[PDB]
DNA sequence: GATACGAATCTTTTTTTCCGTATAGCCGTAGC
DNA sequence: GCTACGGCTATACGG
DNA sequence: GATTCGTATC
């Protein structure tokens, strides 16, 4: 009943030549196995980059029916303190394999919110019962685990997804959900992403369910927008060039009417204005100072919640102050 | 201050069995007990001050002598006891029978914090083996008696069940309905059911449903009513329910439960009652 | 079929002589072998360079045939609570096995680091008790973890971390045991890499050879990245503002590494940061502070990281 | 083949290192507590290790014990590690001290007690707090001399909570017993120090001269000096500087010598953060190491607490009011960062800028004190109790709820003012609650 | 006799795991 | 031959 | 680590 699932968990991939992006280190991992020798890998990058996705793929293929007896996983939803690693993992990792031969896989899906006491009794397991067995990491956060844990685990990192990568998975999953997309949406949905694939999945079954009758009908940036709630590139650069070039009373109109012709939030504009004056440039280096600081506490504020027009017109003052100092 | 009497097992067997069932019961509670020494009847009190209280009345002409002479109101002589010692003692006493006697059991209050001289005699076989033990206690105060009341019990919801005597034929397909619940070991709250006669033992979870009911027949002496109480005090009320023939339960609308048990000496008849507060709400 | 031993493990030195990197100690541990009279020790150092494998080899030079039960290796991976270290310990220690005259038994207790105090005081009592048969070997990162009557024992030897030359002197006699192809410029990078950890450039080394097989500088680089704290301390130490943003985000934000982590780095770093003053150092530790806090808060964007990179250079350009 | 420390130990009173005063008033006190009615009950050794303390007694007990003995040597050490098959771990120290308490008369023996049980699991270390201070309070008539030797040392961190407790930073005496067997009459406690260098120097040259020919065959008598110097230098461990100085003679290269690091106090930490340290002029590298080595007792709230109250010490209080401003404020900074340890760094490094800074030569320093801030917790618990007091007084003779906040601000000095006139001119609470604000 | 050295003082009340005890359940043997 | 009770043991709790 | 008082040694 794959029809009956979320586009996140519909689209998972189930052999190593589905997981696109990471190239280097699927042909990397596929040439370790090939060759019988398959060392204790760790794999660490941002959520939805495709680690659990990979991982589950290379034990598929390295044990095609035996997977359930040949792979132990664990992860942050079951106990893994001193005890479960003491007993349930050196059970697991001390015993002979069934009929497979080749090596037990033991895969450990977010390693990083294991205690301490954990890792440093099973560096001992993992240095021990190598010889039959072979441990993955994976994780989010590298400076959660033991240095000891990192020097025999061999480290790849998943970086974020590119774009080709995001072109490939929305074309396959245009293809099968025979769906239409615009390519101004195309650029506005990877961009929104930020190399998440999960983001995408969940904006493009959210633009899907946006469209009166899916057929027939395209996918545009406006309806992007719409469903995701996010400021257009052009509203961005309108409420830029008031703030910027008229006064104060004109900015704060322009400012408070973008915000209300769609319900915008404020971070979003933020982030926005933040991206957009990365391209600028500005020859004083105090004018780069003063917005980034301002604008990070805003940020800060707005995170912790407060008074909604006194940030904008906090965005506005901050803005016009630090461009001041370019004369 | 002068507490002194004699208890004979063998002369009376009732009243010894009802006596050793309310030290046996408080032992099982909890440490520590509280004995109020009355001039007309012996109260025996475990206050945990949630948990229950057991108030046992204990008339006068259960024990052979009873000299109880104290300067307090009525001679009320008030005393705090380790029930493991106590136990220990009744146990010996017990003993002491079974390999065959009729020796009395002799007890003095022999000095605040005192004790109780509790001598009695053995003889194996016509030799003399005498028997001596100090339970160390300390005595309640005045005030600190007066702070221990017995909690009075509303009749607006509260309704009465007669379960059936355990000498009956019923009595011990109820004692079986009354231990079903006690055999799952995780359970920890037992949700009663009495609509207005049946008593069903309800024990809801979040993935398991228990619908233990009793389909013989009851009586009520003389509308829903229904309680949520601990595991332990079931356990309790079932080893209540086994020694006394005319047992009463009294259930209370989201508010306690009441286990009467009362032994007819008849005289003064002795009263067991163990009040239990629901462990949580309906 | 899947049966090759990873080179870690395949390769793992089973004399003293083919320990690299302390030469003195590795010497006088081979000393220590030859006359027999071990005493109680600590060794203590990084990750990697040769703690575990020494001592495994010194007890097998010292032992021989007798090392079947004449050690008891307890490790993180066993129980070793107080009640297991008095039973096994005290009936390892009472046991009386015949030794050659200067011989002892060996007790390894791999990763003391991570032992219970009262484990550490029944071992005190084992060793004020038995210490004419039975000799105690504690391997650990950091000698302060074991407590100080412990250590007024043992005679503590310290691992430093190892040279190039030792690392490169490892690496190539594994090369010319596996006979694979490799270039200098490779050889370089892979140390470069490895930052002094041995097991770090051996599994770097057999990575590179599985995946693309010549090991040169551009396959080296391409499988393995460059190590991230030089990548923050290249950052922090950057001249503008504009540079030290270019690092940042062209380094770790497009690599896929965590705010978190760049923070924590950026810490260390500034820890251990020379050629700066003490208030420019106590400043830059504030300012990290006060974005590590932030980022921990939930707010941990991109925007953060160049704040605080803004405040750090404001504070170095002063006002 | 045998250890130095186990094959040089001493054979009398003379060759134990140990001050002349050291050796005196524990000499005294032991002969006082071997009297028929002896004041002393018990006697307490507390100090680091290697310290001569176990050693000491044995000697002691060795001249003593045969001396007091009736007519019809050693001590009684009690062993932890005796696994009974009738005996719960609880009761193993019970009946060790029941069997230890019958060698009174013409079975006298010293009682030792050099390892203590399980003290980090807090049942049986209540046990023998409840089971030692029934032996100060026994009724018995005589007793037989017990001697606790407690070593002081900081416990390393094993896990990560916050319900850390005492015992579970440092292994000391005042972690172990409470306040009422510390501050007991019966209770004696003679606290000592690491072995100074004279007495290292000396017994080490005494070592190397009684194995002269193995360090002349080895042609390392001619640098047996310097090496006696620098072990006796670092190190205040007798028993760590024998190890050492057998690990440097049985050697036959180039190896460094090392011993092992004692843990910095915490007045010797505040002082290292307030005066700085000697040879050595780095501050950074100082504090990183003094982060590095005892980070238990700098990641505490107790330590800023105790920068904040012994700043001032710096020249008596002569230094400029910029200084001390700045100093606050840092800590005050830091006090916002939730515990991290960037607030601890930055607070360390910004103090010890300060004040090196200002730091002239001829400064006279001030004494250094504990924070007053449990002092102060005391004296709130004690205004909680009485104002606890005051509204159940006010709730129960008439009704009237007033809060806390109202207690503190108005009530606490308005009420027993209009309780003073109402019951002279003529309720229940009449002074001030918490007393009286003075200055 | 001047000085280096040494002693005394400057002090305290959520989460995971582990160590030992409590307790209920079940099996084996004495007695009715 | 059957039941009761004491001893042994596995599991939850507590600090 | 600092101050203050008391000794042993040069
Ligand atoms: N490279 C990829 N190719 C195809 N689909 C991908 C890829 N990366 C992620 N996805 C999709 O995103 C989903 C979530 O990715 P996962 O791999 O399960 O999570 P993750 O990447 O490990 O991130 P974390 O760190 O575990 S939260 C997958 O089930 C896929 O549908
Ligand atoms: N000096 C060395 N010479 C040769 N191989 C070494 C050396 N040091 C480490 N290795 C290799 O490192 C691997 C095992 O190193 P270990 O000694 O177990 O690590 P470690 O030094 O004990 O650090 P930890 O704290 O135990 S993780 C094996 O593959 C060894 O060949
Ligand atoms: N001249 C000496 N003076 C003192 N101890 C000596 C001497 N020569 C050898 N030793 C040994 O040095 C060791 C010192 O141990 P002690 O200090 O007596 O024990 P301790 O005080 O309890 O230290 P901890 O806390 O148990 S590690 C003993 O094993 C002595 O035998
Ligand atoms: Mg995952
Ligand atoms: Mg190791
Ligand atoms: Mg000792």
């Amino acid at each position: 009943s794959k029809e009956n699932l979320p586009w996140v968990e519909k689209y998972r991939p189930e052999t190593l030549d589905e997981v696109y992006g990471q190239n280097e280190v699927i042909t990397t991992v596929r040439k370790f196995v090939d060759e019988g020798k398959l060392p204790h890998l760790l794999f660490y990058g941002p959520p939805g980059t495709g680690k659990t996705s990979t991982i589950v793929a290379l034990a598929r293929e390295i044990y095609g029916k035996n997977y359930s007896n040949m792979v132990l996983e664990l992860n942050a939803s079951d106990d893994r303190g001193i005890d479960v690693v003491r007993n349930q993992i050196k059970d697991f990792a001390s015993t002979r394999q069934i009929f497979s031969k080749g090596f037990k896989l033991i895969i450990l899906d977010e390693a990083d919110a294991m205690t301490n006491a954990a890792q440093n009794a099973l560096r001992r397991v993992i240095e021990r019962y190598t010889k039959n067995t072979r441990f993955c990491v994976l994780a989010n956060y590298a400076h959660k685990l033991t240095p000891a844990l990192l020097s025999r685990c061999t480290r790849f990192r998943f970086q974020p997804l590119p774009q080709e990568a995001i072109e490939r998975r929305i074309a396959n999953v245009l293809v099968h959900e025979k769906l239409k997309l615009s390519p101004n949406a195309e650029k506005a949905l990877i961009e929104l992403s930020n190399g998440d694939m999960r983001r995408v999945l969940n904006v493009l079954q959210s633009c899907k369910a946006t469209l009166d009758n899916p057929d027939e009908d395209e996918i545009s940036d406006d309806v992007i927008y719409e469903c995701c709630g996010a400021p257009r590139p052009s509203d961005l650069k309108a409420v830029l060039k008031s703030i910027l070039e008229d006064d104060w009373g004109t900015a704060h109109y322009t400012l408070n009417k973008v915000r209300s012709a769609k319900g915008l939030a404020l971070i979003d504009l933020i982030e926005g204005i933040v991206k957009i004056l990365e391209d600028y440039e500005l020859q004083n280096e105090e004018t780069r100072v003063h917005l980034l600081t301002k604008l990070a506490d805003i940020e800060y504020s707005i995170s912790k919640g407060g008074n909604d027009q006194i940030q904008g017109s906090a965005v506005i003052g901050a803005i016009k102050a630090s461009f001041e100092n370019e004369t | 201050m002068k507490l002194k009497l004699i208890v004979n097992g063998c002369e009376a067997p009732d009243d010894y069995k009802l006596l050793r069932t309310t030290i046996n019961t408080v032992a099982s509670l909890r440490k520590t007990a509280i004995l109020r020494f009355n001039s007309e009847r012996l109260t025996i009190i475990s206050t945990p001050k949630d948990t229950g209280q057991l108030w046992c009345t204990i008339p006068h002409d259960v024990f052979r002598l009873y000299t109880v002479i104290s300067a307090r109101e009525l001679n009320t002589i008030t005393m705090e006891c380790n029930c493991d010692s106590l136990l220990s003692v009744f146990k010996r006493y017990d003993r002491v029978m079974n390999q065959g006697s009729s020796s009395n059991m002799t007890i003095k209050l022999q000095s605040p914090i005192c004790a109780l001289g509790i001598t009695f005699e053995e003889i194996v076989h016509n030799k003399v083996i005498m028997h001596s033990f100090k339970v160390p206690v300390k005595l309640l105060f005045r005030a600190q008696d007066t702070r221990i009341q017995e909690p009075m019990i509303n009749y607006i919801q509260l309704m009465m069940y007669k379960l059936p005597p355990i000498s009956g034929e019923f009595g011990s397909a109820f004692h079986g309905f009354i231990r079903r619940v006690e055999r799952y070991s995780n359970v920890n709250h037992i949700h009663l059911m009495g609509v207005k006669v049946e008593l069903k033992i309800i024990v809801n979870e979040l993935d398991w449903h228990l619908e233990i009911c009793w389909n013989g027949p009851l009586d009520s002496v003389i509308s829903t009513h229904e309680v949520i109480i601990r595991c332990k005090d079931w356990k309790v009320c079932s080893k209540l329910y086994a020694a006394f023939e005319e047992v009463v339960l009294a259930i209370s609308h989201d508010e306690s439960c009441v286990f009467h048990c009362s032994l007819d000496r008849g005289r003064e008849r002795g009263q067991i009652i163990y009040y239990i507060a629901r462990s949580k709400g309906l | 079929l899947s049966l090759q031993l990873p080179w870690v493990e395949k390769y793992r030195p089973q004399v003293l002589s083919d320990i690299v990197g302390n030469k003195e100690t590795i010497d006088r541990l081979q000393q220590i072998a030859k006359d027999g009279n071990m005493p109680h020790m600590i060794i203590s150092g990084m990750p990697g360079i040769g703690k575990t494998t020494s001592v495994h080899c010194l007890a097998h030079e010292l032992l021989g045939r007798s090392y079947a039960d004449g050690v008891l290796e307890l490790n993180a991976s066993d129980d070793r609570g107080i009640d297991v270290v008095r039973n096994q310990i005290k009936h390892f220690a009472q046991k009386k096995l015949h030794l050659p005259p200067g011989k002892h038994k060996i007790v390894i207790l791999d990763e003391a680091d991570s032992m219970t105090a009262g484990a550490q005081q029944a071992l005190r009592r084992t060793m004020e008790l038995y210490s004419n048969s039975t000799r105690f070997a504690f391997a650990c990162n950091q000698s302060n973890k074991i407590i100080e009557p412990l250590q007024s024992r043992c005679a503590i030897l310290r691992y430093s971390k190892l040279s190039d030359e030792d690392v490169l002197k490892r690496l190539l006699q594994i090369i010319k045991l596996e006979d694979v192809k490799y270039t200098n410029d490779g050889l370089e990078a892979i140390i470069f890499t490895a930052e002094g950890d041995m097991r770090q450039a051996i599994n770097n080394l057999q990575s590179t050879v599985a995946g693309h097989g010549l090991v040169n500088a551009d396959n080296v680089f391409k499988i393995v990245d460059s190590p991230h704290p030089l990548i923050v301390k290249k950052m922090l130490l950057a001249s503008n503002l504009e540079d030290s943003i270019q690092i940042l985000r062209t380094d770790l934000w497009k690599k896929g590494y965590s705010s978190i982590d760049i923070v924590t780095t950026s810490f260390r770093v500034t820890k251990n940061l020379a050629q700066v003053k003490e208030s420019v150092r106590l400043e830059m530790i504030k300012e990290i502070g006060l974005t590590h806090m932030r980022i921990l808060e939930g707010v941990g964007t991109y925007l953060q990281l160049a704040s605080m990179l803004a405040k750090i250079h404001k504070l170095n350009n002063k006002a | 083949g045998e250890q130095w420390y186990e094959k040089f130990k001493p054979n009398c009173l003379e060759q134990v290192a140990i001050h002349k005063r050291k050796l005196k008033d524990v000499q005294e006190a032991l002969d006082a507590m071997f009297l028929p009615n002896a004041k002393h009950r018990i006697l307490l050794l507390s100090g680091p290790s290697g310290c001569s303390k176990s050693t000491v007694i044995k000697e002691l007990s060795k001249i003593l014990v045969p001396k007091y003995r009736q007519n019809s040597h050693k001590v009684t050490e009690f062993r932890g590690d005796c696994i009974v098959n009738d005996l719960p771990q609880m009761e193993s120290f019970s009946e060790f001290l029941k069997g230890a308490r019958y060698l009174v008369m013409s079975n006298l023996s010293l009682i030792l007690i050099e390892d203590l049980p399980n003290v980090f699991h807090i049942d049986t270390r209540r046990r023998f707090q409840q089971l030692i201070l029934q032996w100060l309070y026994s009724s018995e008539p005589l007793l037989p001399p017990l001697v606790i030797c407690i070593t002081e040392c900081e416990i390393p961190e094993n896990d990560n909570n916050y319900r850390k407790f005492g015992i579970d930073y440092t292994f000391s005496a005042e972690t172990i017993m409470n306040k009422e067997i510390l501050m007991h009459p019966r209770l004696k406690r003679i606290k000592f120090n690491p072995i100074n260098s004279t007495l290292l120097k000396k017994h080490l040259k005494f070592i190397c001269v009684q194995n002269m020919k193995m360090l002349k065959e080895k042609n390392k008598w001619n640098k047996r000096q310097e090496v006696i110097d620098y072990i006796a230098q670092e190190t205040g461990d007798i028993r760590s500087a024998i190890t050492t100085l057998q690990f440097w003679a049985t050697s036959s290269g180039s190896l460094p010598i090392s011993t092992r690091e004692s843990t910095i106090s915490y007045f010797h930490a505040i002082g290292k953060v307030i005066h700085g340290s000697h040879s050595t002029n780095n501050d950074n590298e100082m504090i990183n190491n003094l982060f590095e080595n005892s980070n238990n007792l700098l990641s505490k709230e107790d330590f800023k607490l105790g920068i904040l109250e012994n700043y001032n010490t710096f020249n008596k209080g002569e230094f400029s009011i910029s200084d001390a401003s700045s100093i606050v404020d840092c800590l005050s900074e830091c006090d916002n960062m939730n515990g991290l340890p960037e607030s601890n760094e930055y607070g360390l490094r910004e103090v010890r800028k300060t004040f090196r800074n200002i730091s002239k030569q001829g400064h006279n320093h001030g004494t250094v004190y504990f924070p007053r801030e449990w002092k102060v917790r005391k004296l709130q618990n004690s205004f909680k109790v009485q104002a606890e007091d005051w509204l159940n007084v006010s709730l129960y003779k008439y009704n009237a709820v007033h809060s806390f906040r109202n207690i503190t601000l108005e009530f606490g000095y308005y009420a027993p003012l209009i309780r003073k006139c109402q019951s002279y001119k003529k309720i229940d609470v009449v002074d001030r609650i918490g007393g009286p604000i003075e200055a």
